[PDB]
C-alpha cells in the first residue's frame, strides 16, 4: 500500500519569493566541455589518465579495473583470494551457556576476581568463627 | 543548580566527576586497576612453560598491578593511629571528641 | 622546537606530547606536515601528558 | 541464639543506606528528602527507539514470553538533580538491575537455538548495569593493553575513547544504542589510520595554483594553512 | 556467635552509606555512618600497627582484597576516608593472619 | 590526562 | 460507553490478545520466581513441607475464556453477513434528492456514515478546489 | 568541492554521511515504487492516479500499550 | 419514529446497531481526547492547537511481512 | 541416521542498519571535535520589502519543520500567491 499515493501535503508559492528563471529558460540547455576535451586530448596525444590502464599500482595487493562501457567509469576489484588466520584455540568457549552459575575456574573467571576475593574473605571470617566454636565445644 | 548530565557527557563524568564532600583522587582515577585476567594468565603461562597444576598453584602470587596505596598511610601514620585511638575510646568521635587529631591531619594535608 | 619555544628553553615536564583533533604527533615530525595530515585547516594544537 | 546481632548497625544507629531507606524506615536523616525512582524506571523491558520504526516505543519481541511493560527514560527531569554522579544519572536511561525480559529456558536446545539465531546472549540478558568503578577499571586495563601494543600510534586515544563510550553507554545490554553513540569515534579512528599510513608512506598530490579569488576582498587576510 | 562476619558486612554497608550520603550531600548521615563504624574492636586495633609495618606477600594479599572491595582511590587529603580505609585494611589483615586468603580460582 | 577531556 | 471500554469492547482483537499475553507473562514470571525461592529455601532446610508451603504464597476468579468486541459486528450495505431476509421496499428509506440547473446530488455518492467515499471521480479529484465556492485547506 | 579543490581527505562528517545515504534510499524508493509521495519520500505532485471508487474510513485508535499502574 | 409511531418492536437491523455503537464510540472519544479530528473520528475544524516548533519527517516504510517465496 | 536428513553457513551474530546512524544539528552523538567557523557553511540570505527568509526556518533535508508559526498555520493559504491543495 505504498505505490501511487495521494497528495498528502499542499503545494504553494509564498508571496514575492523569487524564481530566478527568465522566459527563454525552456529553450536554454546545459553543456559540458568534457566530450570535446576528450576528443581533443585523443587527437593531440595529450597526457592520458592512469584509469586507461586496467592494472592498479596504487596498492600492494593486485587490483584490476572493471569498466562500465567507458574508461571514465571504472571500479578496482581485488584479485587475491585472501588467506585469513586465527591465533585461537577451538572448543574453548560455549557462549550460550551461563558460566557464572557453574562451579569451577571457568565459572569464577566468567565471574570476577573481585567476587572470588569476596568469597575468600567470607570464607576466612567463617573459618575464624567456626574455629572459636570448635575451641569452646572441645574445651568442655 | 545541579543540572542533568546527558548520556553523551558521561565519559567525561567518569574521569572528572562533580564535587562532593567525599571526593576521589581525580588525578589517580586513571590509575585504578584490578585485573580479572591475572590468575588465568599466570596459569596459562606456567602450564605452557611445562609445570603441573600443583606447581602453578604453589608459584601463584596475587597481582601487584592494583590501585596504588594512599601515601597518607605512610606519611600521617602516627596522627592516624592517634585519631583511631581517640575514636575507639570516645565512641567514634561523637559530639566532636576527635576534632583535635582530625584538624591536625587536615591542616597537615591541605595547607590552606 | 615548538615545545621548547612554549616552555622558554627550560625543563619541560615528562611525557609531554602534542595532539590535533585527537591524534598524537611524533616529536621528530614537522608541525606543518603533521597538521596537513591530521587536522587540515584546523591547526588547534593541544599539549598533554602521555603517561597511560 | 539470635541471628545477625552485630550485623545491622544501620538499624541500631539510625543510618540510612539511601534516601529510599530513610523515607521507608522514617529515620529522617536526609535533609532534602527523597524523590522516589518510579517503577517504570526501576524496571522494565527493552523497547524500540527510532521514529523511523513502525513499532516505536514498543517492547522488543523475543522467542520467549516476556512482560511488555517498558522502561521509560526520564524525559522531563527536575531542575535540581542533587546527585549528579553516574549512579543517579544511569537510572535516567537504563535500569540498574537490568531489564525484565530475561528467559528461563525449559531446555538446553532452546537456549542453543536462540543463540544460534542471534536472539540470546547471557552477557545481554542476565546482567546488571556496570558501576562507574567497573567501567573505569575496564577502560584503564584496555588503555594499558593498547599502550603496550603500540605507543607510537596516533589513533590510540581514539580507540580508547570508543571503548570508553561503549562501556559508559552499557553496550553489553544495549549494543545498538551504544553503537549509535560510539560510531563517531570509530569513524575518527578510521580517518587517523589513513592519516598515519599516508605520513608513514609518503603520499602527496600536485596542488593547483592559487585561485584568482582566493581572497574574497583585497583587504582581507589570507591566513596560510599547511 | 558470628562476630567477624557480622562486623564485616556492617562495615561494608556503612561504607556504601557514606558514599551515598556524599553523593546526596548529607553531612548528618555520613557522620552517623562514620561514627557507627566498629571502632571498638580490639582485634582490629591490635592488627592496625601490624598492617602498617607488614611487607611482601601478606601485604599484597590484603591490598588485592581491599582493591576488590573498594577499588576507588580515596582523596589523599580526606582523613575520614583515609581512616576508614585503614580500618578496613586492618580488619582484613587480622582475618588473613588468622586464616590466610586463597584468592585463586584454581585450588585444591 | 587524555586530550579528549579537553573541551574549551 | 465508558462501561464498554472497561470490558474491552472498543478494543481490537490484537489489543485483546496483547492484554491476554501480558497477563500470561506476568503470571508465568511470578510462578517461576516463586519456584526459585521455594527451591532455595527447601534446599537449605532439606524439607519438602517448605516446598508445599510455598504453594499458597500468592485467586480472585479466572481470566475470561472468550471475548467480544465492536469490530466483530458486521457492517455493509452489500455485506451478506448482515442479510437474513430481505427488507420490504415500503420499509426501506429514501435517499435525498437534489436536482437543478446549478447543482445536483446524483453525479456522486458520499457513502454512509461509516463507509464513506469520495463524491468526485479520479480525473477531477486533483482539481477539487475548482468545484467549490469556498475552500479551507489542511494544516501541515 | 571539498576533496578535489580544497584538499580535505575527509569531507563528510557523520551527519553528511547520513544525508547522503538518506538521498540514496529516496532514489531507490522512487525508482522502485511508482508514484511514491510525501510520507515515505519528500516529494509532492498533483496529477495522481486513484482507483476510481475511493473509500474513506477512520483510522483505528492507537494501540494500547501495557504500562505500570 | 419506528418503534413508537409505526409499531415495530425491532426497528434496528445489525447495520443500524453498528451505526449506533459507532456514534456512541465517537462521542466517547470526542469527550475523552480534546481536539481529536478526522482520522480517528469524522470531524474537521480549522482553528487547531500546534506545539510551536512543528517538525516534519518522512513516515517509516511499511513493515516487511514474511511471505512464501 | 535422522541426524543428517536436513548447513550452508550460520545466521549473522549482529546486524547494522541505517537508522542506527545518528543525525542532528544539535545531537551530540555526532560531535567529536568542533568544526571551525571558516569551514562551516552559510545559510541563504533573502531580505527585501516584499519577502525574506528570516521570519522562519524550514529545517534540513531530513529534519524539516514548518516555517510558519502556530497562530498562522491555519491561515497558510493567505501567505501564498498560488496554492495547490491536497487530494483526499
Ligand atoms: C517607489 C520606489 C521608487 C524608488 C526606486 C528605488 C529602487 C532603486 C534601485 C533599483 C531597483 C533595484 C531593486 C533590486 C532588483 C532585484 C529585483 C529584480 O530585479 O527581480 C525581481 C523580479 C523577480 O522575478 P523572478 O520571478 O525572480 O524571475 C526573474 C527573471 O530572471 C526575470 O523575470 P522574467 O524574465 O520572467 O520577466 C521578464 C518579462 C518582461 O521582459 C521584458 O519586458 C524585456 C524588456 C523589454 C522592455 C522594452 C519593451 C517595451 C515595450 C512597450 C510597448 C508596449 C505597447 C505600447 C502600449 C502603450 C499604452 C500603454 O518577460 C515577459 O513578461 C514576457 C515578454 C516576452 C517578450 C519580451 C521581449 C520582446 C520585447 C519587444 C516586444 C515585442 C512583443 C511581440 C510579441 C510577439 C508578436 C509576434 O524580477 C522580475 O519580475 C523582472 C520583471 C519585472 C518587471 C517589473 C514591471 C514594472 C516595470 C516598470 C518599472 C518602473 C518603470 C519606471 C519608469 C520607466 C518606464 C516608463
Ligand atoms: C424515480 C423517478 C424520479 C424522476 C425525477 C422526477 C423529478 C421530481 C418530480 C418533478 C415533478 C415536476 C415538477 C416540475 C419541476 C420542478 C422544478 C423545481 O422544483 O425547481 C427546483 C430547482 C432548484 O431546486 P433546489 O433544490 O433548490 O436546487 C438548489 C438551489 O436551486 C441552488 O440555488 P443557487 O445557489 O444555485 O442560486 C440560484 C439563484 C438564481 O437566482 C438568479 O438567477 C438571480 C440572478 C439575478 C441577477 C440579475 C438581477 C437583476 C435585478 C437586480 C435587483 C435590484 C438590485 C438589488 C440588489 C440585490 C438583488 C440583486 O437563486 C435563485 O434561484 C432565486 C430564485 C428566485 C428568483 C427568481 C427570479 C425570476 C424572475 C423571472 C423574470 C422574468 C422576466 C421575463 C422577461 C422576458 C423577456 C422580455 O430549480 C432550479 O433549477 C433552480 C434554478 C432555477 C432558475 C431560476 C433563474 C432565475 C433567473 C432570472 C433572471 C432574470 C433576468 C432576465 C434578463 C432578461 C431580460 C433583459
Ligand atoms: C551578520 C550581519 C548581517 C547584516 C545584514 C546586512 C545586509 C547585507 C549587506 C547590505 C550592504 C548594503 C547594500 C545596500 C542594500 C542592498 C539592497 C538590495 O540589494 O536590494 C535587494 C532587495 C530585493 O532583493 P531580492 O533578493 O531580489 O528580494 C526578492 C525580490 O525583490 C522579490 O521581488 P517581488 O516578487 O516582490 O517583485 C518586486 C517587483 C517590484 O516592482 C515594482 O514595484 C513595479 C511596480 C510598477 C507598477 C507601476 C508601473 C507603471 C509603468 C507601466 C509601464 C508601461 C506599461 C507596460 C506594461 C508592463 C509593465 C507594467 O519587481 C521589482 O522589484 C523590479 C525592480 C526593477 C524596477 C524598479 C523601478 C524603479 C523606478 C523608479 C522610478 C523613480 C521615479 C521618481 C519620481 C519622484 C517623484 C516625482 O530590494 C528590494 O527590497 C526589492 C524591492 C525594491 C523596491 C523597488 C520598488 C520600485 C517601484 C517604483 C514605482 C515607481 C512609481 C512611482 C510613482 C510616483 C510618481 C507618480
Ligand atoms: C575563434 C578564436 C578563439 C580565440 C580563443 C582565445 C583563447 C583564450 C584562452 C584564455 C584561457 C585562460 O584561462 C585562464 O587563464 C588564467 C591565467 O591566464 C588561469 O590562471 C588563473 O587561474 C588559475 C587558478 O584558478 C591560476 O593559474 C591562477 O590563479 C590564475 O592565473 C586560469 O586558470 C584560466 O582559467
Amino acid at each position: 500500500s505504498m505505490d501511487h499515493g495521494m497528495q498528502y501535503s499542499s503545494i504553494y508559492w509564498e508571496t514575492s519569493h523569487r524564481t530566478y528563471l527568465p522566459f527563454w529558460a525552456s529553450l536554454t540547455q546545459k553543456f559540458s566541455w568534457k566530450i570535446m576535451d576528450d576528443q581533443i586530448r585523443s587527437f593531440l596525444r595529450l597526457p592520458k589518465p592512469v584509469t586507461t590502464e586496467p592494472f592498479v599500482f596504487s596498492s600492494g595487493s593486485p587490483y584490476i579495473r572493471r569498466y562500465f562501457g567507458d574508461a571514465d567509469i571504472s571500479v578496482p576489484v581485488p584479485l587475491h583470494a585472501p588467506a585469513h588466520f586465527a591465533f585461537v584455540p577451538t572448543g574453548t568457549v560455549s557462549p550460550w551457556e551461563e558460566t557464572g552459575m557453574e562451579t569451577g575456574p571457568q565459572g569464577a573467571a566468567a565471574r570476577g576476581a573481585a567476587a572470588t576475593a569476596f568469597r575468600a574473605v567470607l570464607e576466612s571470617a567463617w573459618k575464624c568463627d567456626i574455629d572459636e566454636q570448635i575451641k569452646e565445644k572441645l574445651h568442655s | 543548580a545541579a543540572s542533568t548530565i546527558p548520556i553523551s557527557q558521561w565519559p567525561s563524568l567518569l574521569y572528572a566527576p562533580p564535587s562532593s564532600p567525599a571526593n576521589p583522587a581525580v588525578e589517580a582515577l586513571p590509575e585504578m586497576q584490578f585485573d580479572d585476567l591475572h590468575y588465568p594468565r599466570q596459569m596459562l603461562l606456567c602450564r605452557g612453560a611445562g609445570y603441573s597444576l600443583e606447581q602453578c598453584n604453589r608459584m601463584a602470587q596475587p597481582d601487584a598491578r592494583v590501585t596504588p596505596e594512599n601515601p597518607a598511610e605512610k606519611l600521617l601514620k602516627e596522627e592516624a593511629v592517634a585519631a583511631i585511638a581517640c575514636l575507639s575510646q570516645r565512641e567514634g568521635g561523637k559530639d566532636e571528641q576527635c576534632r583535635y587529631y582530625i584538624e591536625r591531619m587536615y591542616k597537615l594535608a591541605n595547607k590552606e | 622546537q615548538l615545545k621548547a619555544q612554549i616552555y622558554g628553553g627550560k625543563a619541560a615536564p615528562e611525557n609531554v606530547k602534542v595532539a590535533c583533533r585527537g591524534r598524537v604527533f611524533e616529536d621528530a615530525d614537522n608541525v606543518a606536515m603533521a597538521v596537513r595530515a591530521f587536522c587540515k585547516r584546523d591547526p588547534r594544537l593541544l599539549l598533554f601528558q602521555d603517561n597511560l | 541464639s539470635i541471628l545477625g546481632a552485630e550485623a545491622f548497625p544501620e538499624l541500631l544507629s539510625k543510618v540510612p543506606l539511601n534516601p529510599q531507606m530513610d523515607e521507608d524506615k522514617h529515620f529522617n536523616k536526609y535533609k532534602w528528602g527523597n524523590e522516589p525512582i518510579p517503577v517504570n524506571r526501576r524496571t522494565g523491558s527493552r523497547m524500540n527507539s527510532s521514529i523511523y520504526d513502525n513499532r516505536n516505543h514498543e517492547a522488543v519481541r523475543h522467542p520467549w514470553s516476556t512482560d511488555a511493560r517498558t522502561f521509560h527514560p526520564n524525559d522531563n527531569p527536575e531542575a535540581d538533580r542533587i546527585n549528579t554522579q553516574y549512579s543517579n544519572m544511569v537510572s535516567d536511561s537504563f535500569p540498574e538491575g537490568g531489564f525484565s525480559d530475561a528467559p528461563r529456558f525449559s531446555s538446553n536446545w532452546e537456549r542453543l537455538l536462540a543463540y544460534h539465531h542471534g536472539l540470546y546472549s547471557p552477557e545481554k540478558f542476565n546482567s546488571t548495569t556496570k558501576t562507574a568503578d567497573e567501567i573505569r577499571l575496564a577502560v584503564n586495563d584496555f588503555a594499558a593493553k593498547v599502550h603496550a601494543d603500540d605507543p607510537k600510534n596516533a589513533c590510540k586515544y581514539l580507540m580508547i575513547e570508543e571503548f570508553k563510550c561503549l562501556q559508559s553507554a552499557q553496550a553489553r545490554i544495549d549494543p545498538q544504542g551504544a553503537a549509535t553513540k560510539c560510531v563517531k569515534w570509530f569513524n575518527e579512528w578510521r580517518q587517523c589510520a589513513w592519516d598515519q599510513e599516508k605520513m608513514v608512506k609518503g603520499y602527496n598530490y600536485i596542488e593547483d595554483r592559487r585561485a584568482r579569488k582566493h581572497k574574497p576582498y583585497i583587504g582581507a587576510p589570507d591566513l596560510q594553512y599547511s | 556467635s558470628s562476630p567477624h562476619m557480622d562486623r564485616l558486612l556492617g562495615d561494608l554497608k556503612l561504607l556504601a552509606a557514606y558514599d551515598s550520603a556524599a553523593g546526596w550531600q548529607e553531612p548528618k548521615a555520613m557522620e552517623s555512618a562514620f561514627q557507627s563504624l566498629s571502632w571498638d574492636d580490639a582485634d582490629v586495633l591490635k592488627a592496625l600497627p601490624q598492617y602498617l609495618n607488614c611487607r611482601g606477600e601478606q601485604k599484597r594479599r590484603v591490598d588485592f582484597a581491599y582493591a576488590a572491595l573498594c577499588p576507588r582511590p580515596v582523596d589523599e587529603k580526606d582523613p575520614k576516608q583515609t581512616l576508614m580505609s585503614l580500618w578496613m585494611k586492618a580488619r582484613l589483615f587480622s582475618y588473613d593472619q588468622k586464616h590466610p586468603f586463597v584468592l585463586s580460582p584454581f585450588a585444591a | 590526562a587524555s586530550p579528549m577531556l579537553f573541551t574549551d | 460507553a465508558q462501561l464498554h471500554a472497561s470490558e474491552g469492547f472498543w478494543d481490537s482483537e490484537s489489543e485483546q490478545q496483547e492484554a491476554r499475553l501480558q497477563r500470561h507473562a506476568e503470571h508465568r514470571n511470578d510462578l517461576e520466581t516463586t519456584w526459585e525461592e521455594a527451591l532455595r529455601e527447601a534446599t537449605l532446610a532439606r524439607n519438602f513441607d517448605v516446598l508445599v508451603s510455598y504453594l499458597n504464597h500468592g485467586q480472585n476468579g479466572i481470566p475470561p475464556s472468550v471475548t467480544w468486541n465492536f469490530n466483530a459486528m458486521p457492517y455493509g450495505k452489500e455485506n451478506p453477513d448482515t442479510k437474513t431476509f430481505p427488507i420490504p421496499d415500503h420499509e426501506q428509506p429514501y435517499r435525498a434528492f437534489s436536482l437543478g440547473f446549478t447543482a445536483n446530488n446524483l453525479s456522486g455518492n458520499w457513502g454512509d456514515y461509516i463507509d464513506r467515499q469520495d463524491n468526485k471521480n479520479a480525473l477531477m479529484r486533483p482539481a477539487r478546489m475548482m468545484f467549490t465556492d469556498v475552500f479551507i485547506p489542511t494544516t501541515k | 568541492a571539498r576533496y578535489c579543490y580544497r584538499g580535505l581527505d575527509h569531507p563528510f562528517t557523520l551527519n553528511e554521511m547520513k544525508d547522503f545515504l538518506f538521498k540514496l534510499r529516496e532514489q531507490y524508493l522512487v525508482n522502485k515504487y511508482e508514484g511514491i509521495q510525501f510520507p515515505f519520500v519528500f516529494r509532492q505532485f498533483n496529477r495522481v492516479s486513484t482507483p476510481g471508487t475511493l473509500e474513506v474510513h477512520t483510522s483505528p485508535a492507537l494501540q494500547q500499550q501495557p504500562h505500570f499502574h
